[PDB]
């Protein structure tokens, strides 16, 4: 009871968001919180950008250059270099094609919808209590009730679009 | 165990629809499209119907010199149309909007490609299309043919 | 012109040949070989024979399906628009859902082809079906997609309108 | 060039369904007797001996492979591990089979998305089967 | 073009309020296993394909910019109002 | 717009019952298509009968409540022909 | 002097922005103000989408769908069709 | 292939400079007597009988096509004007000579671009020069 | 730096100015290749130099660019660490 | 400056994103007929190959070789 003991994945790299202290017990999830975890790290970050849109804090074509591949570092523009968190963006809208593709598309949904109808959003991955993964998976929004397995995965074939009956 | 799976029956459907084809340009008796035509050209009251070549209704159906509206397979009106003078455009091939609907919904669903990749059909594409055995087919030495794809899926059905 | 069992056009050479090509179909091998595959045939995808027909004579113009990201822009009524992008490249389209080759532009927006292309590119494929030296009337144009005022063949050259027709004179 | 005539002077006969393979030339591991296909094939990337020596996208595609020849000694169709069920093979892509005629001569490539090709060394294969055929007997 | 029948027996009731306005409250209904994804693949689809100028629109066009005839007991009258 | 043959006869059975006020038993049950269902009885469900598409009622397929199917314009018209309605065929 | 002379540039496109009136007279540039006038229009709607930038009514992964090609009507967001200038940028 | 040979063993020789071009197929405007390349060289498209006839695109490939004859009339090479002026030609792609050579044996395309190919049907004048020479002796 | 973008591609550069052939991938960004790759494609493209049956060390790997855990040659396999040297035994 | 030429490089690229609109010059804006003349069309290789690996040719002595002769 003098160590610290945080906790990795597979291959050692650090769910970042704590440190142990010498005495105490770390959570440490298991192959479907995650996969519920980053979902509430995106639509977290969706709701970042929609933040920052209603603060008029960066320019409409800022996203455009980045999506463009053109950066512009702080030293270019007179700014101080850390003065905004202006290299957050050029992250986060290059993590991946399809990902920040859908990142966008959420969030001028949520601009709008915000602001002005459907009770519609993405799809967390419900779990168990235990922390496994329930093997039914239904998407409210579409009516799609599929089936996952062994540390997610669609099993192929088990889908289900609109039946009355839950899929067993 | 009745007349209709013998052989001597469906030879004599063989030989009768091989000759309507070369009576009636059709490899099948008419359709119902096609009987509605000829029974209002015979009488000449209007409203004659349109046929599309296939048996089915022409969708856009005008009467003489009035109204105007759009027809589905069956004979049947359809309610959200009756244009007086120009004819209406009632999905002529316009399977954009539909198809718009599965991309903006396969945008908005989740991230990460958990399932999204999983959301012409299978295994025709590349056995029939792509593997030497439709090319008999839409294929021959010259011009010479003018042979119509609503004959030749006419040609293997009644066959 | 002529009747038929009702009121039908018969090009009676027409349908005589379809039936001379009907009767050399079944002496293949190769369309028993299609027949044995379209009994395997699934029955939700296609009920009767016919059926196998209606789809395979359709999938012959179905390309692969793009990028599942991408959405397409319809018309106001919903007609499948001209110029249709994606991530970096814009291209045109037919009313039908594919896209015209070589058309792939990158960055901006392409010109849609206008009516010298679409009719000299398919005489110009046209002459790669020709004998040699056996031209015909390929309607070349400018870079703007207009016309040339003189078109020529046959060692006669004419004057044209905007549109395609010969102007008298 | 035996190859393809073995096969299509065995399709024209009609009395079985024919399939054609052709591997690709895979640089790595080359301190094997056996080569690119047989190893693909009968279940090599996962013996006790060869633990760790392959990925897990040769493994990955070795099984696919396994699963092509077993529904072939099964039932003679490497789509269907029955000779009377016919629902629509989900494991890989559909196999055509070799049609013994010009616009087909279909075969299979054995790389990671497993693709369906179509004529196989027809440049090299009219070659040695119709120049030479002309050159030796004249 | 397929077809979705969204109504029953139940859709529709009646009674006279103020002596001269007969009322009614129609209830469209549609059951969710009779609408493919190949159809409408969102429920915000099922909520625009019903309220939108197909179904909705054009009954309240029908209603407001329009005339309705009832045909009961050989007397034609009309049947409209907004509310 | 104009009346389908089932919305023609429903409308005239229930004035019937209401300008003469004598109650009839039975009502069709027609689709959307304007046709009738092949099923009909009335609103105590006690016998269902297939009826034929034209209007005229089937004899011989009186059930108590719920025909599992009904027989279509062939088997009629073969079953009628073997009970010697002319045309040995 | 009862007749509305516009002028165009060569193959015969409006330079919108005026009509004439039977008793005017047409200014019309030539060759160079255009490439001037161009520009001016060019620095105008930079100042039109640095206005919007300030007056944060459009979202910032607004131009990234765009550049994405991929192209948002108003009737999908519930909006009505007009009531922002939505189809200016795209 | 008579031409490269004609080129090739001409370069050889190491005596001038040697130049090679290859017009592409043009498809339109199949009326003339003369071919794709004389015209775009001896002012065809200028021709007070051809006005209208050709595009601005061609006419203005066929000014550089003149620039590229003129270069050579006057000063045996066309890439300048003079046998003693060396400045870099900017009005063009530089046209390289014909090394008669591997890894050389370079031409001009008579397209829109003017780009710099390397080796006209190398596999078909490979076929008609070595082995029919061979064949024809032998 | 490494991952080098422009409108829509992304690609993977040297130290030097030119790119990586192969690593323009489409959207998003590429990994740069890692030890892995820039030896056993040089020994591939120098297995391409080679007498026929001439076989050299090419050292094959994951998915990931990591090395495969058992490396081989000349009928010896030896394992490995991340890095390339054999660790001995 | 060790290989290091990318910021020179990166400054080029940016005065010309600022310049204008419309390419009226922005185009105009290896040196040139060197790529489609000595290193494209067979002169230079001649030199940096041969028949095998015996050479160890170095291009510091080329250069010198060229220069002195
Ligand atoms: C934006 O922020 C303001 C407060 O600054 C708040 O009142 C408003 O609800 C927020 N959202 C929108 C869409 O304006
Ligand atoms: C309508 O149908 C339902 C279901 O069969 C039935 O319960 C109801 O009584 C019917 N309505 C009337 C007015 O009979
Ligand atoms: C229908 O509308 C009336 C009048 O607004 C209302 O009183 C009633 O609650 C509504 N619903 C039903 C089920 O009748
Ligand atoms: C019943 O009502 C009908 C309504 O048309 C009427 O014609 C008839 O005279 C009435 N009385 C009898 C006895 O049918």
């Amino acid at each position: 009871d003098l160590r610290n003991c945080w906790c990795v994945d597979e291959a050692g790299q650090e769910l970042e968001g704590m440190r142990s202290e010498p005495s105490k017990l770390p959570t440490c999830p298991g192959s479907c919180e995650e996969a519920k975890l980053r979902v509430l790290q995106f639509i977290r970050e969706t709701e970042e950008i929609v933040s920052a849109s209603n603060s008029s804090r960066f320019p409409l074509g800022e996203s455009f250059l980045v999506a463009k591949g053109i950066r512009l570092r702080n030293e270019d523009l007179g700014l101080p270099p850390l003065f905004p968190p202006r290299e957050a963006f050029a992250e986060q809208f290059l993590r991946g094609s399809d990902y920040a593709i859908r990142l966008a598309a959420q969030s001028t949904l949520s601009f709008y919808q915000r602001r002005r109808l459907l009770r519609s959003g993405p799809y967390m991955p419900q779990c168990d209590a235990f922390g496994s993964w329930e093997p039914v998976q239904c998407h409210a929004g579409t009516g799609h009730c599929w089936c996952v397995d062994e540390k997610g995965g669609f099993i192929p074939g088990s889908l289900t679009a609109r039946s009355l009956q839950i899929p067993q | 165990s009745t007349f209709t799976e013998t052989t001597l029956y469906r030879i004599l459907q063989r030989r009768f629809l091989a000759v309507q084809s070369v009576i009636s340009g059709r490899f099948r008796c008419p359709t119902k499209c096609e009987v509605e035509r000829f029974t209002a050209t015979s009488f000449g009251h209007p409203y004659v119907p349109s046929c599309r070549r296939n048996g089915d209704y022409q969708a856009v159906q005008c009467q003489t010199e009035g109204p105007c509206w759009c027809v589905d397979a069956q004979g049947k009106e359809m309610h959200g149309t009756r244009q007086q003078g120009e004819p209406p455009s009632c999905a002529e091939g316009q399977s954009c909007a539909s198809e718009r609907q599965q991309a903006l919904s396969r945008l908005y669903f989740g991230t990460s490609g958990y399932f999204s990749q999983h959301d012409c059909p299978p295994t025709i594409k590349e056995l029939f299309v792509d593997s030497g055995l439709l090319r008999p087919m839409v294929e021959g030495q010259s011009q010479q043919f003018s042979v119509s794809e609503n004959l030749l899926k006419e040609a293997i059905r009644a066959i | 012109p002529t009747v038929g069992s009702f009121g039908f056009e018969i090009n009676l050479q027409e349908n005589q040949n379809a039936l001379k090509f009907l009767a050399s179909l079944l002496e293949l091998p190769e369309f028993l070989l299609f027949l044995q595959h379209a009994i395997s045939v699934p029955e939700d995808v296609a009920r009767d024979l016919g059926d196998v027909m209606e789809t395979v004579l359709s999938s012959q113009t179905c390309e692969q399906t793009p990028e599942r990201l991408f959405v397409p822009s319809c018309t106001t009524e919903g007609s499948y628009e001209d110029v249709q992008c994606f991530s970096g490249e814009c291209w045109c389209v037919n009313s039908w859902g594919k896209e015209l080759p070589g058309s792939r532009v990158r960055g901006g927006q392409p010109r849609c082809p206008t009516d010298c292309e679409k009719q000299r590119a398919r005489m110009q494929s046209l002459m790669g079906s020709q004998p040699a030296g056996s031209t015909l009337f390929v309607p070349a144009c400018t870079s703007e997609g207009h016309f040339l005022p003189v078109q020529c063949f046959n060692s006669e050259c004419y004057c044209v309108d905007a549109e395609g027709q010969a102007i008298p004179g | 060039c035996p190859i393809i005539d073995m096969a299509s002077a065995w399709a024209k006969r009609a009395r079985g369904n024919v399939f054609m393979y052709h591997a690709p030339e895979n640089y790595g591991h080359g301190s094997l007797e056996l080569l690119a296909d047989v190893q693909f094939a009968l279940g090599l990337p996962f013996y006790p001996a060869y633990e760790g020596q392959f990925s897990l996208e040769e493994k990955s595609l070795s099984l696919k492979i396994m699963q092509y020849f077993s529904h072939f000694i099964r039932s003679g169709n490497p789509n269907y591990p029955y000779e009377f069920s016919r629902k629509v093979p989900t494991f890989a892509t559909p196999w055509p089979d070799f049609v013994p005629r010009a616009g087909g001569e279909n075969y299979k490539e054995f790389s990671e998305l497993l693709p369906n090709r179509q004529g196989l060394k027809k440049a090299d294969c009219s070659f040695w089967s119709k120049y030479i055929s002309s050159l030796k007997t004249s | 073009l397929v077809s979705i029948p969204v109504c029953n027996n139940s859709s529709v009731q009646v009674g006279c309020l103020t002596r001269e306005r007969l009322g009614v409250n129609v209830t469209w209904k549609s059951r969710l296993e009779d609408i493919p994804v190949a159809s409408l693949p969102d429920l915000h689809d099922i909520e625009r394909a019903l309220v939108g100028k197909d179904l909705l629109g054009r009954f309240t066009d029908l209603i407001q910019s329009g005339s309705f005839q009832l045909h009961l007991d050989s007397k034609t009258f009309p049947a409209e109002t907004i509310r | 717009a104009c009346l389908s043959f089932c919305q023609l006869q429903k409308q005239q059975i229930l004035l019937s019952g209401y300008i003469n006020s004598t109650d009839t038993s039975y009502l069709p049950q027609c689709q959307d298509s304007g046709d009738y269902a092949p099923v009909q009885c009335d609103v105590q469900q006690v016998q269902c009968w297939c009826v034929d598409a034209e209007g005229m009622e089937v004899y011989g397929t009186r059930q108590l409540g719920r025909p599992k199917r009904c027989p279509r314009s062939c088997e009629i018209r073969n079953r009628r022909l073997l009970h010697g309605v002319g045309d040995k065929s």
